[PDB]
């Protein structure tokens, strides 16, 4: 009916959702994605789970490998280009003076190939010894500068874990405005995640959003800015919808447990639990899910 | 890291450096010869 | 001598070449410097396909009936495989699997359950790994008499005890804080 | 210290920085206190 999962009020007392649904009369057996948890236990039973998950982290599109054209003209600067053809018809220019019209230019395209890089006269000699060391310690500088953005680029490791989100703030990250996801980082006493939760408490811009496709979309279009916090099951499932465009980072944070819900003391509750582990162990249960996110997946 | 022209520099000094004494040394051998 | 025609191909094609092996300076330095390893064997699939890589589990329990009544296709050449592998692939003891794997040189793999195999990777002198999904997906639970009146407590005090995640902790305490590596 | 455990390492065998580890509810350091508690061989020392 409201479109929930299922959760106590705090004034009223009331359950809603379809844990609502179930202890109400209004329903029989419940199945969908709603998470085993232990205030649900004490008024509704559940079979074992047929789908295990925990919560998780979505990042934004990164952009796809790569310009490349412009990462040559980049560690050897525009304005050092220059200069070393600059001094390059510097050389040539010198040395075109050490050697009536077209003379100067039969000399001019033969110092020009000779500037080009690969007798005694202590003229042009301390020239091609002190042009020569001009263009070793570029060649060695050019080297070590390219050995050390391929080596950037290795080493810039991408969010790792939910450690990572907390040990900065450049990065805005949120959750669900209500159920299971940010009920966890307020009851959690654990070092991190509530470091996490204390953080997300005094946002600005805050963090919350109010539909599971509202954060998508703010991860979508924030230049990977913000980081949505959700389970694992439609964390990897928007990782196959097009555009393609958000990735399931890191391990999980916990692990909860989808399960069949039946009210206390249903008559249809024991075969159902027969029925999970029996579709379990036939493999009914691992090929649906990669039936439904893979096999229709856009990726 | 980003790399600088600075370095880069005091190499460009040894080069009109050899080509100043370059052309020092050329103006003696139409001298001699 | 110098003609202008050909000495501009030298200087050109002599600074194209100059790059290419700078690029290919660089970029070796990369690999031998941050230098981060690749497995193999990405999956169940990537054991089916092969043969010079030996792979058996125990001799008895769970897992051997796994691949047993096995009906994917996968697995089940899998299992086709094992039935008849001329050497024997199978190991009596957990410990006799491990050490297959570590004296078999990067020819024998072990299947078992995920906790061991993560935790096996955490001891001396910590030359296995755990690589690929897991094939399935199972749980311990606790597990009382039929209608013991001990059930429906102890089963919430596992749900209690995960929300507040003492799990987590004692996972990581048993298997990561006094992990060797 | 508390990341690795290649290179050992312990306290005094009784005194203020024994219980320090002992009693302590900080994250990083009580784990330090678990490593030193179970430790072999002993990270313990007698004297200074
Ligand atoms: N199904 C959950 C509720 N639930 C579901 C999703 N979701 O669908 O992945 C979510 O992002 N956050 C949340 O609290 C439950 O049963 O508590
Ligand atoms: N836990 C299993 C028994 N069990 C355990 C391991 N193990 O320790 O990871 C194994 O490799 N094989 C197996 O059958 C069971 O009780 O069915
Ligand atoms: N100052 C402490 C005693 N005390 C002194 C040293 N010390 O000598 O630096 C020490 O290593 N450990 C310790 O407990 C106390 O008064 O409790």
């Amino acid at each position: 009916g409201d479109g929930k999962y299922g959760a106590r009020d705090a004034d009223t007392k009331i359950w809603n959702g379809m844990v609502g649904e179930l202890v109400y009369g209004k329903a029989d057996i419940a199945i969908a994605p709603l998470t085993i948890t232990l205030v649900r236990e004490e008024v509704i039973d559940f079979s074992k789970p047929f789908m295990s998950l925990g919560i998780s982290i979505m990042i934004k599109k990164p952009q796809k490998s790569k310009p490349g054209v412009f990462s040559f003209l980049d560690p050897l600067a525009y304005e050092i280009w220059m200069c070393i053809v600059f001094a390059y018809i510097g050389v040539s220019v010198v040395l075109f003076l050490v050697s009536t019209n077209e003379f100067g230019i039969f000399n001019s395209l033969w110092f020009s190939l000779g500037a080009f890089m690969q007798p005694r006269s202590l003229s042009g000699r301390i020239v091609g010894g002190v042009w020569w060391f001009f263009t070793l310690i570029i060649i060695s500088s050019y080297t070590a500068n390219l050995a050390a953005f391929l080596t950037v680029e290795r080493m810039v490791s991408p969010i790792e874990s939910a450690e990572d989100l907390s040990k900065q703030t450049e990065i805005a990250y949120g959750t669900l405005d209500s159920g299971s996801t940010k009920e966890f980082f307020r009851r959690s006493k654990i070092a991190v995640f509530d470091k996490m939760w204390t953080y997300m408490r005094s946002a600005e811009p805050s963090v919350f959003v109010r539909t599971t496709a509202e954060g998508v979309a703010r991860v979508r279009k924030s230049k990977g800015k913000y980081a949505y916090l959700l389970e694992s099951t439609m964390n990897e499932y928007i990782e196959q919808r097009k555009p393609c465009d958000t990735m399931k980072v890191g391990g999980n944070l916990d692990s909860k447990g989808y399960g069949i819900a039946t009210p206390k003391g249903s008559s249809l509750g024991t075969p159902v639990n027969l029925a999970v582990l029996k579709l379990s162990e036939q493999g009914v249960l691992d090929k649906l899910k990669n039936k439904w996110w893979y096999d229709k997946g856009e990726c | 890291s980003a790399l600088s022209l600075s370095n880069v520099a005091g190499v460009f000094y040894i080069l009109v450096g050899g080509l100043g004494l370059a052309m020092l040394v050329a103006l003696i051998e139409f001298c001699y010869k």
